[PDB]
RNA sequence: GGAUUUUUGGAGCAGGGAGAUGGAAUAGGAGCUUGCUCCGUCCACUCCACGCAUCGACCUGGUAUUGCAGUACCUCCAGGAACGGUGC
């Protein structure tokens, strides 16, 4: 299709129930609040995922550029 | 606002600065720098599972701290009016 | 303010402790905005090793202190 | 012209030919080496040659210490408190001395750091099975008068006073 | 804009020297590019690593990314370099 | 001279499958079709597949957005 | 500021550049870029055991570079 | 610009942690979680913190030998510290105050 | 002045398996000392898969070079492998 620019992407993917996952192996499951220009993302009622099994509820979660490794809508 | 003036604003007291290879030093800040560069005084190292040694001068990196430790008597409140 | 941390030690013996492990104690002669350290006649110790004159980067720096008397 | 701290502080400090911190404290006539907490162990080799000491002994710990030139000297006697001032002394250069007997020999065992030493131009290298006691008494040593100790030596030192 | 130790590598450039990186490898020969962000540009040079495998090229290139440290001689650090 | 950029332009072009290689991790990487690119060197990967060279498995993700800091290596591949 | 790497003399030539995790590959570069990305045309990479596996054209950035040999006497 | 970017981001965030002092949990990369209340924050998530709570898990790390021992979870309290953001992972912020 | 070469970090964690093998002088719990039994922490040896291959430093024996230079390192053969790091 049409080329998209990330940043517009991770504009639209806001208040979309997506996953993050970061270089550590954990992700973070839940609707993205916030996603600023530095690569940011803020998530409410987030769960957290290790190794294929989840480990808790925590809610508003901060996840910074430099640890996040990839991110998948669902 | 700046953290570096706050920072920089806490010269002459006993603090703590633990790096990301688990040595803790601890002595009084003398000298901060806009790159958060540590000059402290009188300090007492302690390295992960060796034994603490005491110098006269001490220069730690801003990039190498991992964490910081401020005595309870620090007027926090004051300090951040810039 | 004045700048003076850097300026003060210089002409002077320090022991830089690498990120590795390693130490190298060396004359410190001139720095940088990136901590680049040059140390003349320098001896690396973890064992001695004859190294000399050593520029060691500022990224591979974590503490600094005085060793001895300048020569 | 005894060893004080403002004879210490005023003496050359530079490197050395095999990259080490080495204080020229020769030309001084020192008749008794002391006052050697000044250094604070910076430096890793002392030059002490052309002096006037007697006994190697009176040091402070110095953990740095590991290459100790005496020749040129009067030495007639070794402290038996080496080891607990210098654990790391490597080099010992004791040539044109006053040793006379293998007996001030004994206090020298106890370096188990040492691997070099020097004991040539001394009259009690010139006794009978001199390097064969130097190599029962002191095993550590590697070189002893500028010759690599074989196995043959060893054995030899090992078979005669055992 | 250029630093004294900067400086101070790129007037060493054409001697003996050598370039310990962060993995251990060392580069060592003669320094024919010396840039401003450490890249030292080096002909007919010797790989002798921390790994210990030793060997000879024609050209080698490393950065200032993964350089750890610089031994260079002493032959330049009298003058200008007396500050 | 060929820029990296005009190559990453041309892949996102051509749609052509290309492997992602992570910095410091040899036993899993990405697969997908880059849409498009900015600046730090973001790829928006459509139908994504974390491959795993040690356990010979294949994890569909789907839209997938692989920031710069993290890929070491791409190449293209026929599949 | 931002100057670009000096790679117009290995223009052409086959060089072996190594990558991080121990990572080696083989090519001719076909350009160059001031943050230190390689285009390595007709690529050929080293596995674990010893064979080598032709990747084509592959673009390697300049955060994994670690050394690049050239072997051909440019 | 910066404001409204600081407000309305992921770093709002961090602002409903010094405004209404709220406690919130942050996750390092030494494998501990500190749990207390921002006091200050900036640009480069320097945060400085008062009456924090820091818990994590630690081994033996071969302490007496034979084979057969576990590691255990241990905790402490500090008054008053500062921690800058290059070492903070995670960022939690929970209703655990009330 | 947190987005690839320096300062807001890609760092953290664990050392293969087995054997009626051996030890915790003063420091494990339970069967509520001592003796015995069981289980989530090392080192030494043995076996499988001397964990593997690589190069550098190094020790023994034999052997070649007698040469005026400012140095990553320097002859070759064979045995042993105490050390370093690389990829699995």
């Amino acid at each position: 299709s049409l080329p998209l620019n990330p940043k517009p992407f991770l504009n639209g993917l806001t208040g979309k129930p997506v996953m993050v996952k970061l270089k550590w192996g954990m992700e973070y499951k839940g609707y993205l609040v916030s996603v600023d220009g530095y690569m940011n993302m803020q998530l409410a009622n987030t769960e957290e995922y290790i190794d294929g099994a989840l480990s808790g509820h925590l809610g508003e979660v901060l996840i910074r550029c430099n640890n996040v490794l990839y991110i998948r809508g669902v | 606002m700046k953290l570096v003036r706050f920072l920089m604003k806490l010269s002459h007291e006993t603090v703590t600065i633990e790096l990301k290879n688990g040595t803790q030093v601890h002595g009084t800040i003398t000298g901060v720098d806009v790159s958060m560069n540590t000059h402290l005084k009188a300090v007492k190292m302690t390295l992960k599972n060796r034994e603490p040694v005491q110098l006269e001068t001490l220069s730690i990196r801003g990039n190498n701290i991992r964490y910081f430790i401020l005595p309870d008597s620090l007027p926090l409140d004051t300090l951040l009016v810039d | 303010g004045k700048s003076s941390k850097m300026l003060q030690h210089i002409d002077y013996r320090m022991r830089c402790i690498l990120q590795d492990g390693r130490i190298f104690i060396g004359t410190f002669k001139a720095f940088d905005k990136h901590m680049n350290l040059i140390l003349c006649d320098c001896d690396e110790f973890r064992e001695k090793r004859v190294l000399g004159l050593v520029l060691l980067r500022g990224e591979n720096l974590v503490s600094m202190t005085v060793e001895g008397p300048p020569p | 012209v005894k060893l004080t701290a403002e004879l210490i502080e005023q003496a050359a400090q530079y490197t050395n030919a095999v990259r080490d911190r080495e204080l020229d404290l020769r030309g001084y006539k020192i008749p008794v080496i002391e006052n050697l907490g000044a250094t604070l162990d910076q430096f890793d080799a002392i030059d002490f040659s052309d002096n006037e000491i007697r006994k190697l002994d009176g040091f402070p710990l110095l953990r740095r210490l590991k290459t100790l030139l005496v020749n040129n000297n009067r030495i007639c006697r070794i402290g038996e408190g080496l080891d607990q001032a210098l654990p790391c002394l490597t080099e010992l250069i004791l040539t044109n001395n006053s040793l006379v007997e293998l007996g001030d020999l004994d206090p020298l065992a106890s370096l188990k750091s040492l691997t070099y030493l020097s004991i040539l131009r001394n009259p009690v290298t010139n006794k009978k099975h001199y390097r064969l006691y130097v190599i029962y008494k002191v095993p550590q040593v590697r070189v002893l008068d500028f010759q690599k100790v074989k196995l043959k030596e060893r054995q030899e030192a090992e078979k005669m006073f055992k | 804009s250029i630093g004294v130790p900067i400086k101070v590598l790129h007037e060493a450039e054409g001697h003996i020297v050598t370039c310990e990186t962060n993995t251990g490898e060392v580069y060592r020969g003669k320094l024919i590019e010396a840039e401003d962000n450490m890249n030292c540009q080096m002909s007919n040079i010797t790989v002798t690593y921390r790994d210990g495998r030793v060997a000879q090229l024609e050209q080698v290139y490393i950065r200032g990314s993964k350089i750890r440290f610089l031994i260079l001689p002493d032959m330049l650090k009298n003058a200008p370099m007396l500050k | 001279m060929v820029q990296p950029i005009n190559l990453i332009f041309r892949y996102l072009q051509n749609r052509s499958r290309i492997q992602v290689w992570l910095y410091e991790q040899v036993n899993m990487r990405i697969e997908g079709c880059i849409i498009g690119f900015d600046e730090y060197m973001n790829l928006v990967l459509d139908d994504a597949e974390e491959i795993h060279s040690k356990t010979k498995s294949r994890k569909q993700l789907g839209r997938i957005m692989l920031k710069g800091d993290n890929i070491t290596l791409l190449q293209s591949v026929s599949n | 500021k931002a100057h670009p790497p000096e790679l117009k003399k290995f223009m052409d030539k086959k060089l072996s550049l190594k990558l991080n995790g121990g990572r080696h590959v083989q090519g001719i570069l076909r350009g160059f870029d001031p943050f230190m990305n390689l285009v390595i045309d007709e690529c050929v990479e080293m596995a674990t055991s010893g064979q080598q596996n032709n990747i084509g054209m592959v673009v390697i950035r300049g955060n994994s570079i670690i050394m690049l040999e050239a072997l051909e006497r440019v | 610009r910066e404001e409204e970017e600081f407000n309305t981001g992921p770093l709002s965030v961090l602002t409903q942690s010094v405004k209404n002092n709220t406690q919130v949990l942050i996750n390092c990369r030494n494998n501990k979680k500190l749990l207390g209340r921002v006091k200050a924050f900036d640009r480069h998530c320097n945060m400085v913190l008062e009456n924090v709570k820091e818990m994590w898990t630690e081994v033996p790390k071969s302490g007496k030998g034979k084979k057969k021992s576990k590691p255990v979870n241990k905790d402490r309290y500090i008054s008053k510290m500062f921690l800058r953001g290059d070492s903070v992972i995670v960022v939690l912020r929970n209703p655990l105050i009330a």
